[PDB]
RNA sequence: AGUAUGGGAGAGGAUGGUAGAAUUCCAGGUGUAGCGGUGAAAUGCGUAGAGAUCUGGAGGAAUACCGAUGGCGAAGGCAGCCAUCUGGCCUAAUACUGACGCUGAGGUACGAAAGCAUGGGGAGCAAACAGGAUUAGAUACCCUGGUAGUCCAUGCCGUAAACGAUGUCUACUAGCCGUUGGGGCCUUUGAGGCUUUAGUGGCGCAGCUAACGCGAUAAGUAGACCGCCUGGGGAGUACGGUCGCAAGACUAAAACUCAAAUGAAUUGACGGGGGCCCGCACAAGCGGUGGAGCAUGUGGUUUAAUUCGAUGCAACGCGAAGAAC
């Protein structure tokens, strides 16, 4: 529809869930796909395995725009970070670049306690 | 993320002590 | 075995084609120690689609072999409670028997009067491609 | 021991101003079915519009790399940047007064966190509290919310494993390897090398110690002064007294009971302590039991007796290699 084809990744990474969103360079969002549409309803979402599928579904989603240009941004530690961009590779997405943006602070808020176990 | 009021201290003296032998 | 390996055991070709395919799936079909019961089952077999199409058994068993035999197998490995089933590579033996048993067991369920004669119609349709042991091996799966 | 002159290093202290990252909230653009969490789920949030992304604001706290075997301070303790006021220390020798020094019962000053009083602030975290899990039981560890508090100004409290478990000062007594601030020498030939001080670390001779260990920063050899101890519990407790708004803090016994309580090291044993290894122990393969009928042994119930033993692996086709008399 659009068609402008400079569509931006997001691909945020958590321990416990991954999230990919497609959205152009401005920001305003064009497709996203989550481990939850998927349908593991568990700790089986963090697998890497998931967001592998979760970002070839937000591609095929997303190619209906025409998305070649690729802009991807990882925030957050944990597994299935580097699985998304393979996928995204795989399907045959040409690079524009690939970069770590993840904030950390500098001496923000007291974090929580220590899990003992 | 979590604190550690206490700790930092005696884990960079054991790192030291650690890391000169 | 922890310390050392050991050699996998060579079986002797068959007396009557001199061929150690055929000695494995003999002793594939063969049960209870009873070989002469499968080794009629073999030959009647091999001679039924021999001589359908007249040529020597063995290229034709060997050829329709490799066409049913799988390359890849998942198996189920534990990290945190789930499957993540995943292929991994095997060698060529665990290929062979893999084949033979799918082969044995599609021969078996199938209905007609004698084992050899189903097997024989079995060995057929997977070579021509009509039957249901190329059917259990799945690519994707 | 102290003073004047010229230089050096430093999160030493008080006041004021200012900057960035990050968290929360308020909207706004597009988008929207799940989001969040545990070893596993649920409590909780969301179709009013979830989660993610972008843009603009509001408020609070803390200063990521630099950061270190660091540095400063009597101790507690002190870290973004800049300005003002201010204390202490090190360094070269010239002059100066000429014992003016050390310690110190009473006394006095400072003194982490928590707590209390008055008036503000409140982003995040989080005693008490509420709900959902696990357990025979959970009153707790786990998860979701959350009030005092954590922050500021003025005061009180005066307690910590406030530890180097080692009082302050002085003089002497083998060596080796690093670091911080100065001074001197050699070729500043180059961040180089060699010696002298004041701090801060690692081995080690003599010596000391019950042992562990200390060993120029002594727990060595000596001197001056102060504090403190006389078996364990009762007990840092009762009464009295002083201080405090309170919580409480300081000083501080006795009756009674026991014949032990302790420190260091040695050999076993154990560890849901860390490494190493083996085993048809796991992985692969074949055939069974657990389901059906029957044989056989045992546990239960009944009977006059259903003779007696064997009871996790290591009892149960076991003593019995054979009960119609
Ligand atoms: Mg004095
Ligand atoms: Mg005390
Ligand atoms: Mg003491
Ligand atoms: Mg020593
Ligand atoms: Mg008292
Ligand atoms: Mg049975
Ligand atoms: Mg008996």
């Amino acid at each position: 529809t659009r068609t402008v084809s400079e569509g931006v990744a997001h691909i945020h990474a958590s321990f416990n869930n991954t999230i990919v969103t497609i959205t152009d360079r401005q920001g305003n969002a064009l497709a996203w796909a989550t481990s939850g549409g998927q349908g593991f309803r568990g700790s089986r979402k963090s697998t890497p395995f998931a967001a592998q599928v979760a970002a070839e579904v937000a591609g095929k989603a997303a190619l209906d725009y025409g998305l070649k240009n690729l802009d991807v941004l990882v925030k957050g530690p944990g597994p299935g970070r580097e699985s998304a961009v393979r996928a995204l590779g795989a399907v045959g997405y040409k690079i524009n670049s690939i970069t770590d943006v993840t904030p950390i602070p500098h001496n923000g808020c007291r974090p929580p306690k220590k899990r003992r176990v | 993320k979590r604190e550690f009021y206490e700790k930092p201290t005696q884990e960079r003296k054991r790192k030291k002590a650690a890391a000169v032998k | 075995p922890r310390r050392r390996v050991v050699a996998a055991r060579e079986i002797l070709p068959d007396p009557k084609f001199s061929s150690q395919t055929i000695a494995k799936f003999m002793n594939h079909v063969m049960q209870d120690g009873k070989k002469s019961i499968a080794e009629s089952i073999v030959y009647g077999a091999l001679e039924r689609v021999q001589e359908k199409n007249k040529v020597d058994p063995v290229e034709f068993f060997e050829t329709t072999l490799e066409k049913v035999r799988p390359m890849v197998e998942v198996k189920a490995r534990r990290v945190g409670g789930a499957t993540y089933q995943v292929p991994m590579e095997v060698r060529p033996s665990r290929r062979t028997a893999l084949a033979m048993r799918w082969l044995v067991d599609a021969a078996a369920k199938r209905s007609e009067k004698t084992m050899a004669l189903r097997l024989a119609g079995e060995l057929l349709d997977a070579a021509e491609g009509k039957g249901a042991a190329i059917k259990k091996r799945e690519d994707v799966h």
